[PDB]
Parts: C-alpha cells; structure tokens; sequence
C-alpha cells in the first residue's frame, strides 16, 4: 500500500514512510570492513557493518562512504545499503510499497538509469519515481519561485526555479561543500596538534563540524578580534580524554564558502554562483529571485548562514532591491518533507514509472 | 452434485460449480444466490448426496474429506451425540453441560463386555476394547487424551479411571481419591494463556497398576513438563500458577502476618505479568482489602464459568486433609512457597574489593532477613553463596560471580526449589495409593496439544516440539501398525508411505548441528547473545526445507518482526514463529554447587526432607530432551489409545458451534491426513450393524427381523456383488472405490427386484440348513 | 446548569471572539518566519486570560510547526498558514463546546436498558440563495443523499408492498442520482477528492480549484460552466469565479471564492498539545503522525454516511 520516501542523501540518508511527521530511519551511511584480526574468534563478526553499528565500532573497521562526489562507489555496497534500509531498519518489503527515490540536479549519466536498473531487478518494487532533492525543498518551503541552495557533504547544488518552470542553462552544480570542508578542517586542525589523520577519526571531524563551528560577519575584522586576548578558543573533549581547544581555525572554516581560495580550488564562492546564475535569468524573473532565495541541507546549519549570505549578496546585487534569504530550522529534514508532500498528491501517482511499462522499456524513458 | 464451499464465518458452506477451469472454479452457494466467488481446488471439497444421515463410524461415509467429516459432527452437535469413533480413534466434542443419562451406571452395566460398533461409540466403549486386548495380547495399555487444554481431557480421564475401577471389578478400598486428588495437584500446575483461563502447564500420567488376575493393585501418578521459566517470568494477559493467588487471596491474616507476605505486585516474580484475581461477584466482597493490589482495584476481577481463587482455596485444603495432609506440614508448605516470593526480591550489585565482584543492594537486607526465616539459613552464608563461585584446590576458596550470573543464580535456585516441591506433592498423594505385586497396568496421559499463540516463545517451542514427537508416534502407531493390521485380516491392502516429520526432530534435536545443541552451547560461551543465537541458527541451517526467516513470511505480524528477533519452523501443524528474545535465559538453570551445599544444608527438616565435577550448566533444554526421550520408551513399550477431545465454541458454552475454530482443531491433530492414507484401496468400509440401520429403511418389516450378520450375508448373497470389488469381512463390509456410491444406489432402485432376490436368498438358507450342521 | 459554570461557558465564548483580533506579520531570523503584530498585544494578554495559558507558550504555538527527532524542534509556519491556523482553532473550540452542551442536557435525561427507539430528525431542505457558497453545496449535497433515501424507501419500498398486497403492479424505475453522488463524492475524481487534495498541495489556488472541476470532469451531464447557462445572473459571473451543479431539485450555481479556505481544518499537533493542556478545569473537561491537515469535506462525508 503506503508510499515510501527515501532520500539518497550523501551525508545522513534519510528514510519514512509517507506523512505525516518525521523520518523513521536516519543514518551516516558508512560501510566499514574489519582491519584488524580477531583475535577473539567468537565468532559471528559480520563482513562488513553498516552505520548505525559502524559507529559504534570505531576503530575496528575503516569506514567508506558509499557516495563520493555524487558517484555512487559500487553497486555492490549500495545495495547491502538498500537491503540494510529496508529490512534492519524500516522492517518493509518492497513489494508493499512504491518507493521514492532522490538525486542530484546535475550527474553523470548512467548513474541515474544503473540505480533505477539494479533497484528496480533486485528489490522489485512495483512503481518508482525520481526526484532531483531541489525541486523537493521548494515543496517544503511552500513556494514556487526562487534558487535554492541544497547544501549537503558532499555535493552542494544552486537550482533556480519560476512558476513553476526550470531554466536549464542557469543550472549550477558546486562540488565545494561538504566533505572538502570536512578534509580542510582536518587539514587545520593538524596545524594545532592534533593528529587525527586516520579515516574513522574523520567521523570525530564531522563531529567538531557540526557542533564548534561558526562563522564571521566580515573576515577581515574577525581576523582582528582573532589577534586579541579574547577567547574564541573552545574547549571540545574526545572520546580518550583528550581536550582540543580551537579558535582561529573555528571561523576559518566555514568561510571557505565564501571564499573557496582557502581550499585552493578554482570555483567562486555561493556569493557570486548566486549572482553569476541570477544574471543567466531573463530581465523580469530577476526581480522575484531577489527574496525568494532558500537555503537547505545540513551543511547550510553553520551559525553566520544567512546572514553573512545576506550582507555579501546585498553588496553585489543591484541597489534598492529587496532580499530576504528564507532558511528555516530544519533544513536536514527539507528535502525529506519535500518528497512527503509530493508522493502524497494525487494526481501524480500517475506520474510514477510502474513495474509492467518498465519491464518493456527498461532504462529509455526515465530520463 | 454440490460441494462444499469455504465460507469465513461458518468454515464451510453449501454451494453448486458453474463456471470451472484452472484455479478460477466459481461457485454459487445454495440458497443464497449472488453471492458467486471463486475459488482454488485445493479449497473445494464434494458433499454426500443425503443431509439426513449421521454415522457412528466415519468410514461409512461415501465422500469422505474433512468438509464432510466436519458436517457429520456438526450433525451429531445438533443430535447429541459427541462421543463419535473416527476409525479407531475417539473424536470427542466437549459439550460444556450435563447431557442425561450418558454417564449413568445402569450405561455403564450395559455396555461391560460389548464389542465395538454393535453399540454406539462412548468414552467407556474405548476403556472396554483396552481390557480385552490385556486378555488377547497381555500388553500393558496406554491411553492418551489428546486435544488443546479446556476441551475436557481431565473430566473425560476421570470417567475412564470410573469406568475401570467399577466394570472390571474393584478393585480398590477407596475409588474417590482418584478422582478427587486430581484438583490439587491442577492448583500448584494450572496457570492462564491467552487461549484459555483455566490451562494445565503440565503433563500428567496416570499409571493404574493390575495383577495377573486382573485385579487393581494401587496407582502412582507422575508428571513430565513444567513451565519452570514462568515462575520467573510471565506474559501480559498471563498469570504465574494457581497456588500464589490462592494464597494471597485465600490465607488468614493470622498465617499472612506470620509468612511476612504482602500484596502480589511487591513481589517480582508476580509483579511481571497478571495480578488480578479469578472471583464472582459475591466473592469479589469476600476478598480483604489489603489483599487488592492497585491493579484490581483499578481493572477487577477476572471471570470464568469454573473458577475461583477464594473458593478453590477452600477445596485446596479441604482436598488436603483428604490425602493425610497435616494442617502443621501444610504450613511448611505455605513457607516454602513464600520463601521462593521473597527470594525474588533480592537485587545485586557490584563492588568490590575483588573489584569484580557482586554485591547485594540497600534494600535487599530486609529482604534477606524474611528470606533466610522462611528458608532456614543463616543470613551470611546465604550471602555469600548466591554471590561466589566455591571451588577447591584439595583448601576450599570462594570465587565472586557477575551480576547477570548472579541474576541467574537466584532465578535457577527459585526454580529447583520448586522442582523439588511439585515432586514432593505427588510423592504425598502416590502414598495415598501405593501398589504391591503388578504385572499388567493401564496409564492414561493428559498433555496439550499443539496450542499456538500469536506471540510465541521457548515454552510453546517445547510444546510443539512435543506435539511433534508425539504426532510422529501417532504416524507410526496409527498408519504403521493399522496397514500392518490390513495385512492380518486378509485384507491385503498396498502400503501407502506416510510422509514423515523425521527432519522436524533431526533439526530441533540433532546432534552437534541442532537447535537445542546451539542453544545450551550459547549459555556455556562468555557473553551470551540473542542475536548470536539467531545468526547461528542461519548460519549453521541454512538450507533446510522446515526452516524460514521472518522476512520470507507472508503473515503481517511477521512483518514486523526483524531478522535478529526471530525465526520460523515449519511443523505438521502449521507454520510457526518464535522470538528469540530471552530465549537463552530461559535455558538456564544452572545449579552452583555452592547452593546445593546450602539447599541440602538447611536447618528446616521439611527442607531436608524435600531434598531427601561436572556439569556446569547442566543443560535445561537437554534436561527435558532426556525427560521426553524416556516417556517416549514407555509409549513405545505399551499398547496405546487414542483419544481427540474438540473444543466446539470459545464462550465455552452449550448449543454454540462455530465451524472455524473446529476445523483448525481438525487440521492441527493430524486428522485430515490420517484419513487420506487410511482411505487407500478401500475407502469406505461399514460395519454389519451400520449396514443395518442405513439400508433397513428400504426393506420391509418383515424382513427386517433378521439379524444383522445374517441381514448383511443374505443381502450380499442375493445381489451376487464381485468379491473383489465389494470384500466381505468378518464384521465389516469393505468397498473398492466408487463401488459404495453405486451400492447406494442399487437399494435406491427397483424393490420388486430387491424383493425377489431377498426370497431366492431365502430359499438358499432353506436348503443350506443342514449343510452347516455336522 | 450552576452559575458558577455557566461564568465558565461565557469564558470559552468571550475567548474565541479575542482569538480572532490576534493578527500575524512576517520576520525574521528565520527569515522566513511568521511573527505577530504590535497591537495584537494587547490582545493576547486578554485572550490568554480567558484560555487559561500562558502567552509565551501561545506564541511559539501558533506560530510554529513542532516536530521530533526521537529532540523536539520548531519550525515557523507561512503567514497564510498562520492565519488558516487561528482560524482552525477557533472552529476546534466551538466543536467541543457544542458536544459538551448537548453532553450536558443528555445527562438530564438518561436511559438505562433499551431495545427499541424512536428516532427523530430536524433538518433543512433544499434552501437556495440568490449567491451560494460551500455550506450551501453541503446542505444541497446532503439533500441530494437523502431524496436517494426517499427514492429507495418511498418508491422501492412502496411497490414491494403493492405486490405483497395483492395488488402486483409491475414496476416502474425511478430515476437515479447517482451520477450525482458519484460526482460530489466520488473516489479519487470527486469534487471532495480535488478540494481536499488542493488543500494539500503548497500554494492553493480558486482558479486551479475551479479549472481543476472542469478539467477532471469535462463530460458529465449534470455539471455544466457558468457561459452556459440561461439565467442573467450567471452571466455575470466568470469561468474561473464558479461552477453549476444540475441537482435533483435544480440546477445550483456556486462560487469557488474560499471554498479552499472553508475546507480547512487543520489540527496542528503544537496547538494539541496546548488545549488539552490548558490550566483551566473547564476546559479540560471539554477535551476529555497522521493526517496533515486532516480533512474537513471528508471529516463531514463520514458523519454523514454514518447518519
């Protein structure tokens, strides 16, 4: 019966049945084989642990996220993913539920028709649909105009939308954030001392991501408050005892979406992609994608987002303009609420792919 | 030709065919038009051309399936006849009221010595054909009551014991202490199950010893079976046994004052699962109200046509001094009993000096202090025998234990004194009785039949392990040793290959690769896991046809079930899911032998007298293996009897008949597939007295006058049937297939016919008068 | 009733009239957030008096969507959400004041062992205006279900006593409205099955609604477009301002300006969790994650096929 949204996310997939209140399963998607032996032979040590219990099981296994870049590693993995999803966490069969898949705005082809493919030959749901996870946020914002920024480890996207129509050539994928802003803060954070190099303790990273970060207001006079006495520097406490104090580092980190030079990559910050696709829009759409600028995902969670965002696009945006950057709380979950609200809809059950055209078709037709 | 169609509400209903082809059979029920479906063939079933008729015997019919077997006893419901023989096994129905006459001793007087089927099928008609087989073969026979508890195996075994105490002479001083020892020992082993309030959670054997004379010589009474995992543990909708609730609601304040007892829900062995009490509304004022808990204050009691738990407390003690029980031992009875609540209420911890070590809490001293009273021990040295490992290197050394051990220490030691307890009650009431000399001996089992649940767990394993055993006993006691029996009769008949559960047993009890033995392994390994022990049986089973995972069932509820949560045995019976959880605690019952050298050690000499290096564990799974293996010598050794008691309706009521829950009792005890290997080359088969009365409505009264041996032998004489298609036997008439439908419809046609080969016959008789006489 | 309780009842009415004076605005540092206005101050401390809240609590109730992680976060709500919220509360108030009075005077008459029972039913028939709206496609909806009623026991029934009499009478077929229950209330192409699935979608509109009719159902005898109709009033209105239902009684214009708004009656769980656990004993006797905005076409389709 019931529709099930499912999230390929790249953090953090996400997964719930359809409505009306929050995801059932979250989980840091993970796959970890065991690099020491055992010596204890119990046995009945699993092949390789998914996340939640690879988690839990730092340090005995070396820890792979399956989608990197946006690039699904293997099928191989993906599908214990799937397997491990529907079965050790929801408890569903497949063949009770058409499903709900999500991709990105901009990837490669086939990794859209192979996924399909493979979910649709082993797992034998009897009706499928794909969405990109932008068009899901404006869904869960509740409006029908404006560039959303969907920011997640670790493929960020800038999608602009009109009522209720697509603008193909203003398109922009950033391939910036999130696990290159996880890799940079381990960068300097090596500057301090503290050796966390190894790939599990990058978990530990993605933890002092979250929770000690925040951002400046302006750089340059963050820089100067950073020169005096005044503690910036806080006091974070590791699994071993250990105690981490960070300061400059704190603020340096975020504002790599600003300015992506501090990683050393070519690209121009969400200040000026945002620009740069605003003025690939026609003359009278411009003026409602001002204040109908939506940020979503995790990784838009940082404390100064929106309103550093805010300052820097009020200064290179055209004067006597009204801005307002929508971020509401929450934004992990947007696309997620998004997908909720959508499979729920009639009519657009009828524009799901269903199990008996599929079987002729196969991979035509879906994109 | 109608069939019968299944129907939800009624299992079965009448219905025509008329439209037919592969998998799409639609049916349209009779009398009720519209109502057209479709069905399966597996699903579909013929009906006999006559809905008047009911037969004695069920392989008189000439359509003979379970739809129509279900209609015959759903005819003789309405016709008052439960006691019905289904080839040589009784079929019972229990009606739940007082029928006339049945169980009368002028019934009795006239059924001593009659042979079967020239009377009708009674439940004294069984007792009388396993009297005469002591004086034909001279084996010990073994009668077992089959059915799911409540369907009146305990009341049916007391008219048994009734009738072979009084038709075969007496045996006996006293009859009654028989019959009426049978409550009291129902108290300490009754508990409540979702399927019924009054349930037995063991299995009692009857053993009435004889002489070569064939006379009673006493009888001793044993007991396989004891749901030890639910003192510790009970359900939801459950209860602990019977005895804790007749002694908190029944007890004086003059021997509750002295046994320090208070309220069930302070208790931990009774505050996991029911509390409430069984009681009528004049009881329920008759209960003290420091004896209510908050629970039965809040939900009330709990209601039952039989029981009471203040009146039964009345017929406990009253029964008490009826088998020589002193009113001073029952109260060192009383104080084993409150010795095992109290003991429950010790909780551990973790200190130490041995750093390591297990400790008791703050509130387990007053606690302790009431226990040892009671129990008859020092307070130290039970304290440091519940927490330590004693061990000897002969100095003797003491060795802390963990907490889950200890945990588990205190629950296997509540569980042995109980063991002790139960078979010290029934070595009590054997002296009542005891026997000199035996020879012969007549047992009677009463065990649960395949009781299924929707949550099941370790208890319902064994219970269906059991049944499984059992039925395979059945398989080759009931079609072995009958088609070994077509061959004494000059029958003949071709063997027809049962298909055998032999791979059920070779999976729950094999050896090294069996549940069982992976099971008692887990508690042996250091930290022991429910979702070990799942992984394992998948990992070491994962093959095998009888097995399933949770997400390879189609049922809902197993649905929700995940896969380190539980897995599915396919059985006879259907094909059930157990729960893995606590299913390794449940398996342990390790006696410590520093415990036993307490335990024996007491100074209470009631102790002493109830308990009157290897192992670890022991093994409770193995325990009971070895406990069902030998009971299985002592059918396979005796002459059995088969006995089906069915349960018609839920409400337990008269005159109610719901056809749904019958036919699953019908299809859970075998009897759909013994009566498919049975029907082979003769299918149907009737006796003369049978034949009699189903074809003397189309002969005159005149000729009705006959005798039935001679009525048979002259009506088949004078229709010259072929030998080989209708078998002529020495009381039964046996047909080939199709050949009783077509003998049906011979004495449906012409009746001057009839008429004139009944005088040609007559005229044999005539002139073979003198022929016969030598 | 005492006259203590009947201060009470005044207290619930007075209560919903100064729900309606709170008035929202935009804000933010959430940017995108909902806020409420300077003179709705004044307005909330008197209202929050008579509920029996606090107004803080009250605030960050109406105007946000609370939901969990097992923590229990809040997420601000849309203006139009916010006031469609208001609006929905103030209905839910006067839905279990009107239960609690009829539970009231039920109690001044109760019964003990019944079998039989005389029922009697008191209400409108066919009552059209010169402008109808909803609740006039509901009174005509449900006077539609009852002729189909009066069709099956004043009719059907009639001429099975005819032939029971001795009379015999061959039968005559009525005619049915079924095409217009299976209009109004069909699965998943009824009218009920599009207001209640505009509702759902984010950024409801009137002209969307009222195509939507039109386009989902482009041949059905009983419906027909304002342009075709013969009456000068109906000329006057628009295509996308409102729709003609044929009806047994007649043929009914009505217009789709807040139909969308009137099939709202959205229970936000925040505001659950705020009545129910009012400091008020009246009000708690009053009141003594599925299905987002509920339905109210639907809510009262049930009771109506259950009555």
């Amino acid at each position: 019966t019931t529709a099930l949204v499912c999230d390929n996310g790249s953090g953090l997939v996400k997964a719930g049945f359809a409505g009306d209140d929050a995801p059932r399963a979250v989980f840091p998607s993970i796959v970890g084989r065991p690099r020491h032996q055992g010596v204890m032979v119990g046995m009945g040590q699993k092949d390789s642990y998914v996340g939640d219990e690879a988690q839990s099981k730092r340090g005995i296994l070396t820890l792979k996220y399956p989608i990197e870049h946006g690039i699904i590693t293997n099928w191989d993995d993906m599908e214990k993913i799937w397997h491990h999803t529907f079965y050790n966490e929801l408890r569903v069969a497949p063949e009770e539920h058409p499903t709900l898949l999500t991709e990105a705005p901009l990837n490669p082809k086939a990794n859209r028709e192979k996924m399909t493919q493979i979910m649709f030959e082993t797992f034998n749901v009897p009706a499928m649909y794909v969405a990109i996870q932008a068009v899901l946020s404006l869904y869960a914002s509740g409006r029908t105009t404006g560039i959303v920024l969907d920011s997640g480890d670790g493929v960020t996207h800038n999608v602009p939308i009109y009522e209720g129509y697509a603008l193909p050539h203003a398109i922009m994928r950033l391939d910036l954030a999130g696990r290159d802003l996880t890799d940079y803060l381990m960068k300097i954070l090596t500057e301090r001392g503290y050796s966390f190099v190894t790939t599990a303790e990058r978990e530990i990273v993605r933890d002092i991501k979250e929770k000690l970060c925040y951002v400046a207001l302006d750089f340059e006079n963050e820089m100067a408050t950073a020169a005096s006495s005044s503690s910036l520097e806080k006091s974070y406490e590791l699994p071993d005892g250990q105690v981490i104090t960070i300061g400059n580092e704190r603020f340096r980190c975020p504002e790599t979406l600003f300015q992506p030079s501090f990683i050393g990559m070519e690209s121009a910050g969400i200040h000026e992609t945002t620009y740069n696709s605003i003025m690939k829009c026609d003359i009278d759409i411009r003026k409602d994608l001002y204040a109908n600028n939506v940020m979503s995902g995790g990784t838009t969670m940082y404390p100064g987002i929106a309103d550093r965002m805010q300052k820097e696009i009020t200064a290179l945006a055209p004067s006597t303009m009204k801005i307002k950057i929508i971020a509401p709380p929450e934004r992990k979950y947007s696309v997620w609420i998004g997908g909720s609200i959508l499979a729920s809809l009639s009519t657009f059950q009828q524009m799901w792919i269903t199990k008996q055209e599929y079987d002729e078709a196969g991979p035509s037709i879906v994109h | 030709k109608p069939v019968w169609a299944p129907h939800p509400t009624d299992g079965f209903q009448v219905g025509n065919i008329v439209d037919i082809g592969p998998d799409s059979l639609t049916i349209e029920p009779l009398n009720q038009k519209g109502k057209t479906f479709l069905a399966l063939i597996n699903q579909v079933f013929p009906a006999e051309e006559d809905s008047k008729k009911d037969v004695e015997d069920n392989c008189s019919l000439m359509y003979l399936n379970e739809a129509t077997l279900l209609h015959n006893i759903k005819v003789r419901y309405s016709k008052d006849r439960i006691y019905t023989y289904v080839a040589n096994i009784l079929i019972a129905v229990n009606p739940y009221f007082d029928i006339p006459k049945i169980y009368s001793s002028e019934t009795i007087k006239s059924y001593q010595g009659k042979s079967l089927g020239t009377m009708p099928p009674h439940v004294f008609a069984i007792a009388d054909k396993a009297f005469r087989d002591m004086k034909v073969l001279k084996l010990s026979q073994s009668i077992i009551v089959s059915g799911e508890s409540g369907a009146g195996k305990t009341e049916n075994t007391k008219f048994v014991l009734r009738y072979l105490t009084e038709s075969y002479g007496t045996g006996q001083d006293i009859d009654d202490r028989i019959v009426e020892a049978n409550p009291l020992l129902e108290a300490f082993g009754n508990a409540k199950t979702v399927r019924n309030n009054n349930s037995s959670r063991f299995g009692k054997f009857v053993e009435i010893h004889f002489n070569e004379k064939s006379s009673v010589v006493g009888g001793f009474v044993s007991h396989y079976l004891l749901e030890k995992s639910r003192i510790c543990v009970q359900g939801k909708e459950e209860r602990n046994y019977h005895i804790f609730y007749r002694l908190c609601a029944g007890a004086s304040e003059d021997i509750r004052e002295r046994l320090h007892l208070s309220s069930p829900d302070n208790f931990r062995y009774l505050n996991r699962g029911c509390t409430r009490y069984f009681a009528n509304k004049e009881t329920d004022k008759q209960i003290l109200q420091n004896r209510k808990s908050p629970e039965y204050l809040k939900a009330g009691s709990l209601k039952d046509p039989l029981l009471d738990d203040h009146g039964d407390f009345i017929r406990m003690c009253t029964a008490m001094k009826k088998i020589g029980l002193d009113d001073e031992e029952k109260l060192d009875l009383f104080r084993v009993v409150a010795g095992v609540l109290h003991l429950g209420n010790i909780d551990f911890e973790e200190a130490g000096s041995t750093s390591g070590g297990c400790n008791l809490k703050n509130k387990s001293t007053q606690a302790l202090e009431y226990c040892a009273e009671l129990l008859g021990l020092d307070q130290d040295d039970l304290r440091v025998s519940l927490t330590t490992r004693v061990m000897l290197t002969t100095t003797v050394i003491k060795v802390p234990l963990k907490v889950e051990q200890a945990n588990n220490a205190r629950d296997a030691l509540a569980k042995t004194v109980y063991s002790h307890l139960f078979d010290h009650v029934v070595n009590r009431v054997n002296q009542c009785f005891p026997f000199e000399t035996s020879s012969y001996f007549i047992g009677v089992l009463d065990i649960a039949g395949f009781e299924y649940f929707e949550h099941n767990s370790f208890e319902q394993f064994c219970i269906n392990y059991c049944n499984e055993k059992l039925q395979q006993f059945f398989n080759e006691r009931i079609l072995k040793e009958e088609q070994e029996l077509y061959q004494k009769e000059g029958l003949g008949v071709n063997e027809v290959h049962y298909v055998d559960n032999q791979d059920c047993i070779d999976l729950i009890e094999a050896r090294l690769v069996g549940i069982l033995d992976i099971l008692d392994e887990e508690n042996r390994l250091p930290q022991p896991s429910d979702q070990h022990f799942t992984s394992a049986v998948h990992q070491k089973h994962k093959d095998h046809f009888r097995l399933s995972i949770p997400r390879k069932s189609k049922l809902a509820i197993h649905r929700n079930i995940r896969d380190d949560e539980g897995f599915i045995i396919r059985h006879f019976a259907g094909a059930v899911c157990y729960e893995t959880t606590q299913f390794v605690e449940k398996n342990n019952d390790a006696l410590h032998m520093s415990l036993e050298s307490l335990i024996c050690e007491s100074r209470d000499k009631f102790i002493r007298e109830l308990f009157e290096g290897k192992l670890s564990f022991i093994s409770v799974g193995n325990k009971f293996k070895t406990q069902l293996n030998l009971l299985l010598d002592k059918l396979r050794s005796t002459g059995a009897s088969f006995i089906r008691c069915i349960k018609p309706n839920l409400k337990m009521t008269s005159h109610h008949f719901e056809g749904a829950q019958i036919l699953s009792q019908l299809q859970c005890s075998g009897m759909v597939s013994v009566l498919d290997l049975m029907q082979g080359g003769f299918p149907s088969r009737a006796s003369f007295h049978e034949l009699y009365n189903m074809y003397k409505k189309y002969m005159p009264d005149k000729l009705a006058r006959l005798d039935p041996r001679l009525f048979c032998k002259a009506l088949f004489k004078a229709l010259g049937l072929n030998e080989i298609d209708y078998k002529f036997g020495l009381t039964k008439v046996f047909f080939r297939p199709g050949k009783f439908a077509e003998f049906d419809q011979i004495m449906k046609s012409d009746p001057d016919h009839l008429a004139e080969l009944v005088k040609r016959v007559n005229h044999w008789l005539i002139c073979s008068r003198w022929k016969k006489v030598q």
